[PDB]
């Protein structure tokens, strides 16, 4: 479910929205009057459920931040379905009450709590474990090599993710990623471990998490990040979420 | 989008900080969609 | 300043960046794989959520915005009673009208339908 | 015990609503970052300042770094810590010219909405919930 | 014993009230901060304002304006002191949130909170008027509360043509 | 069947703003010999409300408080910088342009500032039309001693400020801002011609600001604009909004009113340009002969109160004659009015004739005519921008006096 | 013009230099000025006159000199040494950036061109035996002590040698280009050394540590 939606059973929805189903039947002349419109609802005539879906759309309900407003959708079964970050159900009748429910009580304009201004819907429990495992990077040092030592290169992040889908690399296996943006990698503020300086003018700066290739002859500046597909996946998910929302709006 | 590239680990206090910065920078409609995507990613990886 | 050469055509210095902006390379790009996400955003009604936030940026008080929308919605229903309550909701019509008044373009009342419905009688069933 | 306290807390301030833009008060509460008897916590002292509206101008030399009726952001507070800002006068619920209502400037920024608190907000009931709920 | 008329009472009440507010907020925030609970001082200051917003007319202050033992607002007492010398003598009093909830401007709010019979008997004997400014008052009456979306009340030229 | 059937600005001009959240809707930036402009890239249909044309984030602007004390929004001057002392030494009333010029030159020196990039699209010293850059020979072509003396005082004030604050002993971080007087004069010219003053609310603080706003300082002036500026406090964005209900055609220039109610000599002193259709321009008449104000307004379909005079273009059909000059004529001509007393035609003809004679006496003060000035502009090949501006100014005033003679001739006949 | 050689190591001078006759080298805590003889490539240095200033200031003083300096003009290639300060600043104003990425330069290396040849010379190589180091923290300039491990001595093919810089720009070793270490190897060596020490420190307090093996 989306954060702003909830699922209602047919048996609960038809009672909550009966007045609107009756009006929809009369408006579209599927029922002659109020008395006939009641019998079709009574007899579960299948045209009732088509109307119920229509009148429910765009009509929020109040569920009792103990009380919030959601956009209901019809679901199969007999239970009320709520999204994991959340019994009385109220249907606003007047347009004034429907405006307040949609514009003041929806679950996306109340993302901050009034106490100190903290976010309300931070991922928890299994969602949090998934992100932790995803972004726990490669093993290091004596946990990575049995002996003291006295990796694949990917042109872009999509090639690295594609190699992971083909089981060519693991989720936490280290890799080098060609980086064609600015240096925006959060890392310890440290000088290079080693600088390899060729006598023709090119020098390689090896940091703990990235390599920078520079020159005293050209203006080149090439960046390779030592990461995992897990870190790439987490970065892509947020970036594609931002780009997807922008394109859709 | 000028998102920083995190490269160490994302625990509970790190995700809470990121959401608050996303809200202040992008607003609540954007962050609400980001939360839905991040929530889906966490469930799938768990 | 004003210069004309031979044939009377004025000649002038075109202004150019003549300077390096590193924000040009890394910002005018695009992600290619968000088609599914974009289509779900419209399906769940998230577009109007951004529109509501857009309208509230032009409002000093969000409570008078709510009252004004309800007042405009009441006028729609009295004017045309039978067109509202089903696929077209009056409050949704008001919001889309107010976005279009800013010069942007939105479908009327954010109403959309499934084109792959296998004929009458069939209800799309939701996977919880 | 938490519900009984929440009911009493809500009852005592249930009538408090943001009813004016500016009560026009002159007084302010003085806050000092460098008390001579105890090293005050920086983060807590910053949190008690973010969102407050200034009651007087603040100067570093001849330069006004923040104006009267300007709300305090994170950037401004860090500037007062960096330089020798000894006293800051803010508008609080203790300075408003009323006990039956509060104005926007004496309340300050809304936490849920980022801007200055809007007219008509039932901030008394919000304060009652914000203390009762963590009980 | 040091200051004179509307200065001993005025300045003495300011010192007591300012000191009380500082210690009350610190004591409350000491409890929540030791348990890791973060609440903005705004919310606590709103409650404490109601606790420390009243003075008690002293037993010797008798006039046709105030009676001894009367509970009056601090701002009202300050303003009357500047304008009159009619034996306006008062001391700051700390009212607990229960006692402050029974000394409001709405007898309807008090009667629906606690001790309904005592509240209504006193109000009925003096013909008390409730102007319904608060929120719970209007909830009882079933009206629209004065907050949120309820705040601030929510033929010549015809038949005179050319014959042609 | 489909088978059988002003240059665009540098693409990087919009892009540097666009990557920093500048949005333009239905308009394009086009460059010509006379400078930049904003034009409707498509037919902008009317709506019930004003349409958003451009959105400019606050962080891309250079703003300073109109009133003391001088605070900068966003605050870019470091504490202790010597540039604040220079800004702080100015006259609070008169030296707003010096304060903005110091901020502008300081901004060009900052690596991260947007105006380091945006400054390359500002007119250069030989392309800016400000009269602060005008030579004494350019001021000789104005034919206006009052305006000339005003400009000379401005040039003297700007120069003396540079000599006082950019002497030999100042730090290098100050010297490198304005190495020469002409560099500082150019900055003041940019400040005068492009500053936009508005009342803004930033957070909880409402104040008047003098603002350097990129991409909105490309809107040209019109006394009948199709756009207006609107500060959006919640997200700190300056909006350019087209007028509600007004249809804008593709290619139409988008304009704002720089200076409501101001004459051409004020437009020349501030922005270094004038318009022939300025509805506020005045002409000194003796007042001996007066025409009927009510008749003159009705003959030309000028409606509204005197301070809101407008032409009902739908009551004239195709009369292109009535424009801002005729409105200016209504406000500047000697007039009488007696509630509803009608004017005698023979007495009004004597006034019209005497007013036309006085109009021709003023045209005879100018050594050349407005046609001879127009062809002088076409014949130019190596003229300074300010020289052409000075000629356009005197020609516009001649065109205005000539329009009055034409309007009086029409009015005298249409009174029958 | 002026020979600062042999002058005080931290005292201010009475005048303000003309900065366009100098190389300006900007570090985190200072600006370093070395006289620039005119040259089309702008890579000739006159070390007889050098100054150091606090950043973005025009108050000049003689830097500390910890090694003998070149007496004649020399051609040098410049490269900086430092780190990236990638932060996440607080978000005060609308659209305040999510991160800020800045470069912090702590050392600058001036590597002599071999025989002072130009960059566009087809026989251009670097002379790694003559490297001068500017340190921002101490506002000093010194010559690097370089260890040569390439066989060939002074007369060798300089096209084959690789300079390795370690230890915060304090250790300089010239190796043969065939002994180049993989960047992964460099990173993994550092991690193995650190985790090996940390693990032993963790295990030291177990009372059977003295009778146990590493494996
Ligand atoms: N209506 C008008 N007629 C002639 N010049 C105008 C004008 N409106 C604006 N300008 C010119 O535009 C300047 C204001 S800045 C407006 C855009 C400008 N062309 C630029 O390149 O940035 C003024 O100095 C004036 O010279
Ligand atoms: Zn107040």
């Amino acid at each position: 479910l989306s954060l702003h939606r909830c699922g209602l059973p047919r048996e609960i929805a038809i009672e909550l929205f009966q007045t609107f189903v009756i009006r929809g039947l009369i408006r579209q002349h599927l029922a002659s009057n109020i008395g006939v419109a009641k019998s079709q609802i009574r007899e579960k005539k299948p045209i009732v459920w088509e109307i119920l879906q229509e009148v429910m759309q765009g009509h929020p309900v109040l569920l009792n931040l103990g009380i919030q407003s959601f956009q209901p959708i019809l679901v199969e079964g007999r239970t009320i379905c709520l999204h994991p970050l959340v019994m009385a159900v109220h249907v606003p009748l007047s347009l004034e009450a429907q405006a307040e429910a949609r514009l003041l009580m929806f679950s996306h304009m109340n993302l901050l709590s009034p106490a100190i201004g903290d976010p309300i819907s931070v991922p928890t429990q299994d969602m949090l474990i998934g992100l932790y495992v995803l972004t726990s990077g490669t093993r290091r040092g004596i946990c990575a090599n049995r002996y003291n030592p006295c990796e694949p290169f990917f042109c872009n992040s999509y090639d690295a993710i594609g190699a992971y889908r083909q089981k060519r690399i693991n989720l936490d296996s280290p890799l080098w990623l060609r980086w064609q943006l600015d240096q925006r990698v959060i890392a310890s503020k440290e000088v290079p471990i080693e600088v390899h300086y060729e006598s023709f003018g090119n020098y390689h700066e090896i940091y703990a998490h990235y390599l920078i290739v520079r020159s005293v002859k050209k203006e080149t500046l090439y960046i390779y990040i030592r990461t995992t597909v897990g870190h790439i996946s987490f970065y892509r998910e947020i970036e594609e979420a931002i780009q997807g929302f922008s394109q859709a709006c | 989008a000028n998102l920083v590239f995190h490269n160490k680990v994302i625990d509970g206090t790190a995700i809470k900080r990121l959401i608050s910065r996303l809200i202040d920078h992008f607003g609540m409609a954007y962050t609400s969609h980001i939360l839905d995507q991040v929530k889906t990613l966490g469930f799938q990886q768990a | 300043g004003i210069q004309r050469d031979d044939n009377g055509r004025r000649i002038w210095r075109r202004r150019t960046l003549t300077k390096k902006d590193d924000m040009l390379r890394y910002k005018l790009q695009r992600v290619p794989f968000v088609e599914e996400q974009v289509r779900k955003i419209k399906e769940v009604g998230k577009v109007m959520t951004m529109d509501i936030e857009r309208l509230l940026l032009s409002e000093d008080n969000r409570f008078e915005f709510v009252n004004s929308v309800a007042a405009e919605a009441t006028e729609y229903v009295e004017k045309n009673r039978d067109e509202y309550g089903g696929t077209k909701k009056a409050i949704f019509h008001v919001l889309s009208n107010r976005v279009n008044d800013l010069g942007f373009d939105r479908p009327e009342a954010y109403a959309e339908s499934d084109p792959y419905k296998p004929g009458p009688g069939y209800l799309k069933e939701y996977y919880t | 015990d938490a519900g009984y306290l929440t009911r009493r807390l809500v009852e005592v301030v249930q009538h408090i609503v943001v009813r004016r833009t500016d009560c026009g008060t002159i007084r302010g509460i003085s806050v000092s970052p460098r008390n001579k008897s105890r090293m005050m916590s920086e983060r807590i002292f910053i949190q008690t300042l973010i969102g407050r509206v200034l009651a007087d101008d603040i100067y570093i030399g001849s330069r006004c770094v923040a104006f009267r009726n300007q709300d305090l952001g994170i950037g401004l507070v860090n500037r007062f810590i960096t330089f020798g800002t000894q006293s800051i006068s803010i508008r609080t619920p203790f300075t408003c010219r009323s006990t039956s209502w509060i104005c926007r400037l004496c309340y300050g920024r809304s936490p849920t909405h980022g801007d200055l608190v809007e007219l008509g907000e039932a901030v008394g009931i919000i304060a009652g919930q914000s203390i009762g709920e963590p009980g | 014993r040091i200051l004179g008329i509307p200065w001993g009472f005025l300045i003495g009440a300011e010192l007591t009230i300012v000191q009380s507010r500082i210690s009350l907020v610190n004591k409350i925030q000491k409890v929540y901060r030791s348990q890791g609970v973060q609440i903005h001082n705004r919310h606590i200051e709103i409650i404490v304002r109601q606790i420390t917003s009243k003075v008690l007319v002293s037993e010797e202050g008798m006039s046709n304006v105030f009676l001894p033992g009367e509970l009056i607002g601090l701002l009202r007492a300050e303003r009357t002191g500047r304008a009159l010398e009619e034996a306006i003598c008062y001391r700051a009093v700390l009212l607990g949130i229960t006692r402050a909830s029974l000394n409001t401007q709405s007898f309807i709010s008090e009667a629906s909170f606690q001790e309904t019979a005592r509240v209504l008997a006193k109000a009925a004997l003096r013909g008390r008027i409730d102007w319904l400014k608060g929120l719970k008052e209007n909830v009882v009456l079933g009206g629209v509360i004065p907050a949120g979306t309820g705040f601030n009340k929510g033929d010549i030229l015809f038949y005179h043509r050319e014959f042609c | 069947f489909p088978l059988f059937q002003l240059e665009s600005a540098d693409p990087d001009f919009y892009k540097i703003g666009y990557v920093r959240r500048v949005r333009a809707y239905g308009v394009e930036f086009k460059e010509g010999p006379d400078g930049f402009g904003i034009y409707a890239s498509k037919d902008i249909e009317p709506r019930r409300r004003a349409r958003v044309i451009m959105e400019i984030p606050h962080e891309l602007m250079i703003t300073i408080r109109q009133k003391h004390p001088w605070m900068f929004f966003p605050d870019i001057v470091p504490i202790g910088h010597p540039i604040f002392d220079i800004i702080n030494s100015t006259d609070p009333e008169r030296d707003w342009d010096l304060r903005l010029a110091c901020l502008l030159l300081f901004s060009f020196d900052r690596e991260d500032h947007f105006w380091r990039l945006y400054g390359d699209f500002l007119p250069a010293a030989d392309e800016c039309s400000s009269l602060l850059l005008a030579t004494e020979e350019d001021l000789a072509e104005l034919q206006d001693p009052q305006l000339v003396s005003t400009i000379r005082q401005q040039q003297k004030r700007v120069l003396e400020f540079w000599e006082k604050n950019w002497h030999s002993g100042v730090p290098l971080k100050i010297k490198r801002l304005a190495e020469d007087a002409e560099r500082f004069i150019w900055a003041v010219s940019i400040a005068q011609t492009r500053c936009i003053s508005m009342k803004t609310r930033i957070g909880a603080l409402v104040q008047d600001l003098n603002m350097m706003i990129p991409y909105a300082d490309m809107l040209n002036h019109s006394f009948e604009p199709n756009c207006f500026l609107h500060w959006r406090p919640k997200d700190r964005i300056l909006e350019v909004m087209s007028n509600a209900g007004q249809a804008i055609k593709k290619g139409e220039e988008m304009t704002i009113n720089y200076m409501p109610g101001q004459k051409n000599n004020m437009l020349m002193e501030r922005y270094g340009f004038s318009t022939p259709v300025n509805p506020w321009d005045a002409i000194p008449f003796s007042g001996d002969s007066r025409i009927h104000l009510n008749s003159f307004l009705s003959v030309f379909n000028i409606f509204g109160l005197p301070e809101e005079y407008y032409h009902d273009s739908e009551l004239s059909g195709d009369d292109s004659f009535v424009d801002g000059a005729v409105i200016a004529a209504a406000r500047t001509l000697p007039t009488w009015s007696d509630i509803d007393l009608p004017p005698i035609p023979s007495a009004e003809r004597k006034a019209v004739k005497e007013l036309q004679d006085e109009c021709r006496k003023m045209l005879a003060e100018y050594p050349t005519t407005s046609e001879q000035d127009q062809k002088l502009l076409d014949s130019l090949s190596e003229a300074r921008t300010t020289f052409a501006t000075a000629v356009k100014y005197r020609m516009h005033r001649k065109m205005f006096i000539g329009k009055i003679i034409k309007a009086l001739d029409i009015y005298q006949e249409r009174l029958l | 013009f002026i020979s600062t050689q042999g002058w005080d190591s931290e005292m201010v001078v009475d005048y303000r230099i003309n900065e366009d006759e100098f190389h300006k080298i900007s570090l985190l805590d200072c600006d370093f000025f070395i006289r620039k003889p005119p040259d089309p490539d702008n890579d000739v240095y006159d070390f007889r006159e050098m100054y150091v200033t606090p950043p973005d200031t025009d108050i000049y003083s003689v830097p500390r000199v910890l090694a003998p300096m070149p007496q004649k003009y020399i051609r040098c290639a410049m490269s900086d040494y430092g780190c990236y300060d990638v932060t996440e600043p607080p978000i005060d104003a609308p659209r305040d950036p999510l991160y800020k990425s800045e470069r912090e330069i702590s050392k600058v290396f001036l590597t002599k061109h071999y025989r002072n040849r130009r960059l566009n010379d087809p026989e251009f190589v670097l002379d790694f035996e003559e490297i001068y180091v500017i340190d921002s923290k101490t506002k000093s300039i010194t010559r690097a002590r370089v260890l040569v491990t390439v066989p060939g001595g002074r007369k060798r093919d300089r096209k084959d040698d690789l300079l390795v810089i370690r230890d915060n720009g304090n250790s300089f070793k010239i190796i043969h280009v065939g002994e180049r270490d993989d960047p992964t190897t460099v990173i993994e060596r550092e991690e193995w050394t650190k985790t090996r020490e940390d693990m032993e420190k963790h295990l030291r307090k177990l009372r059977d540590f003295s009778v146990s093996n590493w494996f």
